[PDB]
């Protein structure tokens, strides 16, 4: 939909979802811990957000209230993620995220931390991070040794860390 | 004796013929008004080879939910 035009008045609503719609917890992240956890959110949840997708498809038109148990699922699969990031891999995590705070939301500015985070999901929850779409020929960005664009300045807690894990050989 | 007419079959005939040839000009022009005015297809009227009528829109925000029959 368009954005709001000439005025507009935010209205809340006051009032609880019926009762033969079960309770769902929410997500509760912002946008940056959100986005570093984007790749282990669709390494986890592919069937169950496509089932979501589809079933809203396939509605054709009732997707708010037919999909309901799908987005529920989708849910509860992204808090899960989240909660295991949290009791395992919350220090990476943190660096990431304050990292893309300082950026622009742009994920170039922050490999450093993206490095320490994927190591760490994939070896203490079978995670990996896997752009798809692409050939056996093509190089992904985030692996690349020597991109073209590079960070402003490089978050210092980042170059830190890496560096002691480079001396520690935990990468 | 110089009075060598057509005989009167002949021109019986002959006038029947042209009268048969007028009435199937008759119907052929009322079944040319009549296959005209009559409702063509899809394909015959306005795309032969994108026979579909149905619009697929847009493509670059395209959310699940949006195509209904």
């Amino acid at each position: 939909p368009r954005e709001a035009a000439a005025h507009w008045v935010p209205f809340e609503d006051k009032a609880n979802m019926p009762d033969n719609v079960p309770d769902v917890v929410e997500v509760g992240a912002t946008s940056a811990p959100l986005l570093s956890a984007s790749y282990f959110i669709g390494a986890k949840c592919k069937p169950y957000n496509d089932d979501f997708m589809l079933c809203r498809e396939e509605s054709q038109g009732s997707g708010a209230i037919d999909c309901l148990k799908e987005g529920r699922r989708v849910t509860r699969c992204a808090v899960s993620v989240i909660e295991d990031i949290n009791k395992s891999c919350l220090d990476e995590f943190r660096l990431h995220w304050q990292c893309l705070e300082q950026n622009n939301h742009q994920l170039s500015g922050c490999r450093k931390a993206e490095a320490l985070l994927n190591k760490c999901v994939f070896t203490k929850l079978n995670l990996e991070k896997k752009i798809p779409g692409l050939r056996p020929d093509e190089e992904p960005v985030f692996l690349k040794k020597d991109p073209w664009i590079k960070p402003a300045v490089d978050d210092f807690k980042s170059v830190r860390a890496y560096a002691e894990a480079k001396k520690n050989g935990t990468l | 004796t110089f009075f060598h007419p057509k005989s009167r079959e002949d021109i019986l005939n002959e006038e029947a013929k042209i009268v048969q040839a007028l009435n199937n000009q008759r119907e052929l022009t009322i079944k040319m008004h009549e296959l005209k005015r009559e409702e063509k297809d899809y394909a015959h009227s306005y795309s032969p080879l994108f026979s579909d009528p149905v619009p697929q829109g847009g493509s670059i925000g395209k959310a699940p939910g949006s195509s209904r029959e």
